């Protein structure tokens, strides 16, 4: 072992490799395998895909304000328009994946600033109006990043997700969001951030389509900031990749 | 079944019995303590002892 | 038949009662045990878990983020002070309100120590030194940095691997304390001091903030469970 | 349990246990003997009234319906859940999947009403607490054919003895209860999308067997839940805002912590 | 528990497990790996809450009969049947020959009636329900010679406490109970022809204890029933058509099943 | 005597309780058992056997 | 006369006593199972394998 | 255990176990055969009936608070202490520090109150005794929220049966009980100097269950401690003035005992 | 767990058995009965024989 700093990854068809980055936090403690047969129920049998399926499929970019508050994604929403991970998902009717989060961020060492990369569990959220429940366009976008704000959420429009970020929008203290995996992104010693998550859940085997499984949030606690004389454009993205996925009951597209 | 076991010392024992069919209607399993940090605190992959520096 | 007598204390209801009982339902077969990732066995698992301090809470600093940011600056006249607070877990206004102090309302008692974390988030061309002091109570607050500098402390220095741990021990005379604020059962004082300015080269913002963690030690415990008074209902929500 | 500590000498190495990198998500692991020179005492402590075996293991109320005596229609019911009482909520809010069995109670009270009659004279009165499970027949008043319970389980109870307690397995369809539930119910992704999605656990009925009186009587029920053997996955942050709706996670934003009128000040 | 299953592939062969005959009278014995390829999957649930040992053996209603205290015929008699209420009449007639203990128990309630007197003071009040076999002597008035039970088996209980309970013998003429019956009585295949030919079963009498008030009381018993050690031979299909009578099967023709408004229609 | 107190839950009526109890006639003797052909011992013996259905179920 | 026998679990013992003189106050069997299906499905003589077609 | 005694004959040498010196601070062990003549005798005396294990272990009386059930505000409540009797507390005065468990005890009464309604039927009340220890959660009226008692022990009791009792460990911060306290409480050493200012051991609060009624009743509680298992250090002379302050030690100066008319007179 | 010790005679046996778990639960230890004076009467530095005078 030489140069820790230095980490590498091939899963499938792609590879990312980082020169400057942080230990790897691996889930709560296990890394992703297949379902047994003595805890399983389907009475079908299952089709572990391919390496076709098991790749490092890359989201949209963000640009990093000096007043963004944050942004976040639902997993397994997030990647229905990407490849055959896609394809398998909306033909089937069952399956359980494990991913392997990753995010890139690069800034000179004249810049500062700081944020929290964690992954919620089963993500609740609360609506504007206190009768009804949040809408679904307000809740989960196609691939693309979702934004707090800093005014807390109005009044409107009885559907909207309260974007109150320093409540986070569960209704819990954002103080107290180190419980679930995580890694910091602190631009003056660190360059990116890697999470490996298994999968989580009740039930054996989920829909992909009715139950979103984890929730992906970034916060900066420390606003960005320069001199004059220096980029002021500093763009996020994330590339993510689904492990050890597989599949049950066959049936038409929806 | 009677099992005579141990008692809650400050720092002997006590008989017990079951009387019914089920297992839902026995007392709780208060005299159990298995403890385990590992799994939230240090869950990186790559093991760090806290006398070598953290990041090279 | 067995003739036998009942001693007082019979045909009552203890909340805390350990008893055998009937079965609603018998010949019951649960599903089968199930084995997901992460099980809470006890609940100091969580305490020892770090979590951010709201330390710079103020008049109107309390409703975002900027209540979590310790501001540090570079300025002239050294021995400048950059924050401190009174050290009671669960009883402060800083720290009732962290992972540590959300636990520690559920009980009466505790007897351990305390991990503080900070986090230097300023530029790579920062530089600096500081100050961190743990004053046991028989005259707190400090005034000059001279005053702080007898009691427990360590000097901290920024820059690859910035992030320093402080130990606040156990000294106490009891053997457990109280998470209400007792004045017989008081426990000191934090603070920390500019130990040498915050030197930068030009073309870089002065301003730079830090964060403060806390987390429990490992010979660390609760007692007398309690009901916490953070919570409060008026009636059966419809 | 806790563990012991160890006499430290003065050092001069290159150890520094005390700088690390907090980026890495990892919590550190300083002792106080590391940092400083110490003593040694071995401690006698123990964690155990901090279990969740020890923890959740206390009967708590839930939720008190009344019901008069005075027409055919005096009977109550009640649709069984959890997040009714603010109390009991919140200390299930710290899990997502917990698994524990339970110990009904049910502490039955009366008391009289105005009436006209000369004099008074009212017998002991006996309940007769009924349940019927999703997906079954429902009485509509207290002289119904429902209230035979051939196969439903009743608790008849006369009143001035110790209150009636019982258990219950693990009933539920899943591998474990589920406290928080993101998505929808139906496959179109439209309609209710919170927690009850996935409750029903059954009903719950009440009523006085005595045929009539001259007062007449009114009664109070009141439930007390004790998950007797839990298991927890999966712990989460606790709460920071009231709870508003019973099926919802709507809430009010508030301020993170109470102010103090400086940074520096004590 | 239930069987397993076994992991299957493509065949080409003249096996055919699907087409049968069925003009036989032999339901076939096709699992679901014979006809597609499946995984392997170990069954781990129980046939155990549909036995008859487990199905029948719960408590119901069968009849509740009132005696008012005001005069002198104030004692009230049932004729033993099990035919009475509907719920436990069809939960008996998927079998044919049955062979069963039961566990009798009478819920016992009391009410007031109106009065003219100042004051009213009821003390406690006792039975007192006896059993008179077929072919032995029968009370008239509640002060006659055939309450002292020489022989005759009697219950007191004083209201207030547990209800009673007690068990019963398979006491029949026959190897089995009898739930259908096709023939008549008289060898001359006249008269009666329905099933109360072979049932008698004795009597049932009720009574209170105390001399008299000023309500007075009213009460009314409440029967109940449970098969404990059951054996049941030749099942047949379950009921379609409701009860109208109680020792015959007349009944009313209906329709096979509720109506949708096509074949194709979902 | 033997001294002991009593739980919560007595002296009431479960309607599916498995407890003994006295006897109202001691010493009978039932008839000897008979063997019948056709003896139904569960529930899913019957489930298992074939019975038509009703599919063209329609207006009349 | 005391059996320890075993208990209805989801996937342990439980004592019992008998205290009266005739067979009808002890309790019910429901701790038995016991399944034959071949007299009502299958009554034919002839046996009949699923492989082999059904009338020649 | 008690010592025998001992055959002594007459002697003239020089032993004199009678002359010493009382300025060492030592008592004497002078038996009564060393200073004369005496037979010998066995005694079969025990010093049983006077150790402190049963010298202490006894049942008294604390404190009777009251509570009415007219209106909103009937709840009574009481502050722990020792020192509000004056039998108890001086039999606790002749050591200094202790150690026992107690095994608790409330003898409930009731009793009527004037009215004007017609007829008079109160069913049996129910208590419901609380425990708050310090620092927790408090009740103000007695339909509030703080009766769910989720975590806090509570005892629920019907009038007509023997009285609740129950054991406590030995709760408390230090290795011993002080009974006798010299210093203050502020590092300042200003403000309060008794023996309060290291008890608090919680509180104690009692209700009415029942709804309401005619009368109405009116109750009062009487508590009962009994020291279990004692351990008593530094004993100290008894007191000879008496008590007039809860938590002080203030007293009046009185003779040092009874006057007789001469010093030779008997 | 039951002993079968002794009983307070003027001048037998009587069994006991514990039913709970904790330790507050126990009757008193009545029948316990330790002496020792010298702690009280007797404090002295230098041991004093009655034989001996006491000062020279
Ligand atoms: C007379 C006996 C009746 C027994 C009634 C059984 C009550 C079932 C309790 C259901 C579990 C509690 C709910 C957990 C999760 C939820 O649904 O919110
Ligand atoms: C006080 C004890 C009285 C005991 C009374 C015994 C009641 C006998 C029950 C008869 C069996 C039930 C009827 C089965 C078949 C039928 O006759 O329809
Ligand atoms: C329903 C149970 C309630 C139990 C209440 C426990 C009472 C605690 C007793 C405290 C010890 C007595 C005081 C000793 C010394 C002092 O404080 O003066
Ligand atoms: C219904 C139980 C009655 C009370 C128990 C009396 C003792 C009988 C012997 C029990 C021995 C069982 C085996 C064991 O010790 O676990
Ligand atoms: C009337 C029964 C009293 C309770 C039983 C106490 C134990 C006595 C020993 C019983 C042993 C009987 C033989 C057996 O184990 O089956
Ligand atoms: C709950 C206790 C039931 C009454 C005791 C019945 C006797 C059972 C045997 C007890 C033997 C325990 C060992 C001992 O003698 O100390």
């Amino acid at each position: 072992g030489y140069s820790d700093r230095v980490r590498s990854i091939t899963l499938g068809n792609s590879t990312i490799t980082t020169q400057e980055c942080a230990n790897v936090v691996v889930g709560y403690g296990v890394w992703p395998e297949y379902l047994k047969d003595n805890e399983a129920t389907g009475e079908d049998q299952p089709t572990q895909p391919d390496v076709a399926t098991c790749r490092f499929y890359t989201l949209e970019s963000v640009q990093w304000m000096k007043n963004s508050a944050g942004w976040w994604w639902k997993l397994p929403d997030a990647l229905s328009q990407m490849g055959l991970f896609g394809q398998n998902m909306q033909y089937h009717y069952l399956g359980r994946t494990g991913y392997t989060i990753h995010v890139q961020c690069n800034a000179s060492k004249f810049h500062q600033g700081c944020l929290l990369v964690v992954c919620v569990p089963e993500a609740e959220m609360g609506c504007s109006n206190l009768n009804n429940t949040p809408k679904f366009a307000e809740l989960s976008g196609g691939d693309n990043a979702r934004m707090f704000t800093d005014t807390e959420v109005g009044t409107s429009n009885d559907k909207k997700v309260q974007t109150a970020v320093w409540n986070a929008g569960m209704g819990v203290g954002v103080g107290n969001l180190t419980i679930f995996p995580h890694q910091w992104i602190n631009l003056r010693t660190n360059n990116s951030a890697t999470i490996v998550m298994p999968y989580i859940n009740s039930v054996p085997m989920d829909n992909m389509y009715r139950h979103n499984n984890l929730t992906l949030m970034i916060i900066p606690f420390v606003p960005l900031n320069y001199s004059e004389g220096s980029s002021p454009y500093v763009p996020i993205t994330v590339t993510i990749a689904p492990m050890c996925a597989e599949y049950n009951g066959l049936r038409l597209a929806s | 079944g009677a099992q005579v076991s141990t008692q809650k010392t400050g720092a002997i024992h006590y008989t017990n019995i079951n009387y019914y069919k089920d297992a839902a209607s026995n007392s709780a399993n208060r005299q159990d303590f298995t403890q385990d940090p590992g799994k939230f605190t240090e869950p990186v992959k790559d093991i760090m002892i806290k006398s070598m520096p953290a990041l090279n | 038949g067995l003739p036998v007598m009942t001693t007082p204390g019979s045909t009552q209801f203890l909340t805390s009662d350990d008893f055998q009982s009937p079965s609603a339902m018998p010949q019951f077969d649960v599903t089968p045990e199930m084995q997901i990732p992460g099980r809470v066995n006890n609940l100091m698992e969580i305490a020892e878990v770090d979590s951010v301090v709201p330390v710079n809470n103020t008049d109107n600093n309390v409703n975002g983020l900027k209540a979590y940011q310790i501001p540090v600056q570079s300025n002239s006249d050294n021995r400048r002070q950059v924050f401190g607070f009174p050290l009671q877990p669960g009883a402060n206004n800083v720290l009732n309100r962290t992972l540590l102090g959300e636990i520690l309302n559920y009980y009466t008692h505790w007897s351990g120590s305390i991990k503080l974390t900070f986090m230097f988030c300023g530029s790579a061309m920062a530089t600096g030194k500081f100050l961190l002091a743990y004053s046991p109570p028989g005259a707190g607050v400090p005034k000059n940095r001279r005053d702080a500098m007898l009691g427990t402390h360590v000097i901290w220095d920024v820059g690859l691997q910035s992030s320093c741990v402080l130990c606040v021990p156990w000294i106490s005379q009891t053997h457990y304390r109280y998470v209400v604020e007792d004045e017989y059962t008081a426990a000191g004082y934090v603070t920390c001091w500019y130990q040498t300015n915050i030197i930068v080269p030009a073309d870089v913002q002065s301003t730079c903030d830090i964060l403060c963690f806390v987390s429990a030690c490992n010979d660390f415990s609760v007692r007398m469970l309690k009901d916490t008074p953070f919570i409060r209902q008026d009636n059966f929500y419809q | 349990r806790v563990a012991d500590t160890v006499s430290s000498k003065p050092t001069n190495s290159e150890s520094i246990p005390a700088l690390t990198a907090a980026e890495t998500g990892h919590t550190s692991q300083v002792v106080p003997s590391d940092t400083m020179q110490t003593r040694h005492v071995k401690n006698y402590h123990s964690r155990s009234e901090s279990s969740i075996e020890n923890f959740l293991c206390r009967s708590a109320c839930v939720y008190y319906a009344t019901y008069n005596n005075n027409s055919e229609k005096g009977y109550a019911e009640w649709v069984i859940n959890t997040r009714q009482v603010a109390q009991l909520l919140r200390r299930k809010l710290e899990f997502t999947y917990l698994r524990f069995d339970l110990e009904l109670t049910f502490v039955i009270t009366s008391a009289q009403e105005p009436s006209t009659a000369t004099s008074v004279d009212a017998p002991v009165q006996t309940q007769q607490i009924m349940y019927v499970p999703p997906g079954g027949p429902v009485p509509t008043k207290v002289t119904d054919y429902a209230w035979q319970t051939s196969t439903n389980p009743s608790v008849f109870w006369t009143e001035g003895n110790a209150p009636p307690r019982m258990s219950i397995p693990f009933i539920s369809i899943g591998n474990a209860y589920s406290c928080f539930y993101d998505g929808w119910t139906q496959f179109s992704r439209n309609g209710v999308y919170g927690i009850n999605t996935l409750n029903n656990m059954g009903t719950l009925y009440m009523r006085h067997v005595n045929e009539a009186g001259q007062g007449p009587i009114k009664s109070t029920v009141r439930i007390y839940f004790k998950p007797k053997h839990v298991k927890a996955w999966v712990p989460r942050p606790p709460r920071l805002c009231q709870y508003e709706k019973q099926k919802n996670v709507n809430f009010n934003p508030t301020g993170v912590t109470t102010t103090r009128s400086n940074i520096t000040t004590t």
